[PDB]
């Protein structure tokens, strides 16, 4: 599968689309570390929306379908972006180009052990695959364009759009790893692992109701079951 | 609709 | 991607490996219990067929018995749903279990299942039917689902992943013969395994709902699906 | 272990 010119220009548009918070410091500092972490997620949603609006075929879908796609895929894009910023040596994640965050830093931010250990296992397994900017942006696009998300009206067009990024990925990985034909389905098999991680995240959001820790309004409209 | 119960997400998509 | 003789003989072995229940019956106490008993014993029969299929798969019994259990605990439902989508009839919107009786959405509701599990079973089954998979494509996808390295409590993750990739490469080489003018047909089959994890998690919400209404699972299904 | 919690599944794998 050879890379076409219109696949090439689309891939480079996706790379070029990707190119004040609460300070990180008792019961009060426990709330502030949760506030810093949730504001990093607010920033992420804004960057997810801005990236999604530059993907071909996204704004030609209905705004209802756009909301339907972005509500369920936001966490999966966030987990793909967490695995991009993974450090194999220091066992940590770097948010906002300076500060590193390990497993205990995620615990002090208010996350359960049942969520934290599958984040770091996925991120280590993604680091072993050694992905590009182009391979990351394409996998984000495939995850956004899933036809099997809840409340998707035009399922046929979302699936047709997904397959164009799927075969753009296949044609790119044939250039990037020309002696390894397994590298394209390995990246696709990580989207399988993202759905389990999204489901594990649903149990985390449900656990925040049991300890009364409230989400901020942008995060609450996409994640809480009202 | 999903649009009426996602008002901030709709506002980010319009801006 | 040329199909090797080693892949060809493996694929055909998996096809060849795939070759009395309490009967389905006014609405009463006896009626809803027997329909739940019929459906759960069809699942018991299936687990026994899943175990027996997994024993025939190259590399499976060379893994530890703990890892064998770990792979079969979480993939059982996914294999069951794949085998459900195989028996889907698109004209009547129903699924034929046990080569005679067909079962629609209301038959699934009468068997004790909630509607937020049922409509995702049937949407998936309709989407799988559009792809038109044969016996060899189904047996390979079952094997990729069984050999997932990211399941809970799997020790030897590297070997389970290495085993998975051999079936994945066999699937790529098979679909190049089966659909030689459609290169999208191989990753479309892999994109259904993504959908299969959501359905497995939707099934976890069904099992949790059965504890709240006290409809208890039989012993074999209880050890694989209930949280202790 | 999982093997102690899955006695029926273990016996199906043994036979
Ligand atoms: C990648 C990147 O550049 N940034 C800025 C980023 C950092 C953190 C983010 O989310 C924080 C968070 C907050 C709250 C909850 C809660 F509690 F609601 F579940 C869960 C999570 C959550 O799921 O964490 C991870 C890290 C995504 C796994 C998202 C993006
Ligand atoms: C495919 C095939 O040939 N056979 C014989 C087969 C038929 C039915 C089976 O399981 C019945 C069942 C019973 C109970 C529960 C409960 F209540 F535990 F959720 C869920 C389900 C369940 O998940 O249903 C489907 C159909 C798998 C989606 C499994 C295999």
């Amino acid at each position: 599968p050879q890379l076409s010119p219109e696949q090439l220009g689309m891939i480079e548009k996706l790379v070029a689309a990707q190119q004040r918070v609460t300070p990180w410091p008792s019961r009060e500092a426990r709330q502030q570390r949760f506030a810093h972490f949730t504001e990093l997620a607010i920033v992420s949603v804004q960057e997810i929306v801005d990236f999604a609006k530059q993907l071909p075929g996204f704004l030609q879908l209905s705004r209802e379908d756009q909301i339907a796609l972005l509500k369920t895929s936001a966490i999966e894009v966030m987990l793909l972006e967490t695995s991009r910023r993974y450090n194999p040596g220091s066992e940590s994640i770097t948010f906002l180009k300076d500060f590193s965050y390990n497993r205990e830093d995620f615990a002090k931010a208010g996350l359960q052990v049942e969520f934290i250990n599958p984040i770091f296992e996925f991120s280590r397994a993604m680091n072993e695959l050694q992905l590009n900017d182009a391979e990351f942006a394409l996998l984000i696009a495939i995850s956004i364009f899933s036809a099997d998300r809840p409340n998707v009206q035009d399922q046929l067009q979302v699936e047709r759009l997904q397959h164009t990024y799927v075969e753009a990925l296949h044609a790119y990985v044939s250039i990037h790893h020309p002696h390894d034909r397994l590298m394209f389905p390995r990246m696709l098999m990580k989207l399988v692992s993202l759905r389990t991680l999204s489901s594990v995240h649903s149990e985390q959001v449900f656990a925040l109701r049991l300890q009364d820790k409230k989400l901020p309004p942008l995060l609450s409209e996409i994640w809480d079951v009202h | 609709s999903l649009t009426e119960r996602h008002k901030i997400l709709h506002r980010l998509l319009q801006e």
